[PDB]
DNA sequence: TTTTTTTTTTTTTTTTTTTTTTTTTT
DNA sequence: AAAAAAAAAAAAAAAAAAAAAAAAAA
């Protein structure tokens, strides 16, 4: 089914960062493991989802925008760090978009 | 190596309650980000866990010991 | 010292209610798992407290209401609609 | 038989970070249902871990054993 | 000097553009 | 699995319509 799928690219992409981690830290993750963390990822992006829907409606707005995945990011300061240098980056990866686009001035 | 932005939209949009959310590009760019911190995090805490009992590999008796803090911190 | 009277206050409503259940049961829970169960209680609270704080700034309130409570539950559904179901019910008063 | 309503804020206050933080009556007597669900939970998970392990009594050991999906259910 | 007409100057409404977010197809 | 188009909403300019200032009479 549809939700099947997406738990197989779920893990897909989960077992390539997995492997990442491995190979970095040169211990290997058993397939249990890796099945595991999909798992856990897929049912962890329902509460995702909701919390999101809910900040962005709480908010009055039908788009969830970055505050609210900082907000929803809180949890952990090194996370909440890591999250807002991110973002700035992706904006400055916008600024790319303006230069791109012709200009009248 | 992480998600795709077309992957993290269907995720999120198969659980949404109302289906008038849609989610704006730049928060998308930052899910993508978190998701991916998310699963590093396990990984490298299972690589801790694995480490201090002296396990050859990570196995999931080790993943579930680091489960319950990993939980707490998202 | 004041949080040590809160942890007693706090052991003793816990006490009470697994006498509760204790006696529904018919099964005993031992001084410590009561113990436990009361500073488990304790530690709890501040995850709570903390997270209804910002659930009521976030949404520019400094009182905190019962949305937030709600949201706080949010975790497991029985769990969900008991909440709601007292809610309604404390209205009613 | 449960929390007093009086008690639950008190522990509340404790700590707040801003002292100017209040709790409404309502909230209130809910937090009071709230914590009697929490201790409640503990209580019957360990009952239920107990006899599951064929325990005769419930004792710390499977307290522990059901501590961290209570964690991470609340 | 006053009160409406004619040219320039201003105003609001519709239509079309111009971007933003998500989904389809090879 | 990635890239571009299709779908929908937003935003800007062009067209239309009225009044003020300046001119012209009674």
């Amino acid at each position: 089914s549809y939700q099947q799928r997406l738990k197989a690219a779920v893990h897909y992409t989960v077992g390539c960062l997995c492997e990442e981690v491995a190979l970095d830290k040169a211990m290997q993750f058993s397939k249990q493991t890796i099945a595991a963390i999909s798992e856990l990822t897929f049912r962890q992006c329902e509460n995702f989802a909701k919390d999101l829907e809910m900040f962005a409606r709480h908010a009055k707005r039908t788009t969830i925008n970055t505050e609210d995945v900082k907000l929803l990011a809180r949890r952990s300061n090194s996370l909440l760090k890591y999250i807002t240098d991110k973002s700035e980056e992706i904006a400055q990866a916008n600024l790319e978009r303006k230069a791109q686009k012709k200009k009248k001035s | 190596s992480g998600f795709r932005k077309e992957l993290v939209s269907r995720l999120l949009h198969l659980h949404f309650k109302d289906d008038k959310t849609k989610v704006s590009g730049d928060a998308l760019q930052l899910m993508v980000e978190l998701l991916k911190v998310f699963v590093v995090e396990a990984a490298v805490r299972g690589v801790r866990q694995a480490q201090a009992e002296d396990a050859l590999r990570v196995d999931v008796d080790q993943l579930e010991k680091v489960l319950p803090q990993l939980l707490l911190d998202f």
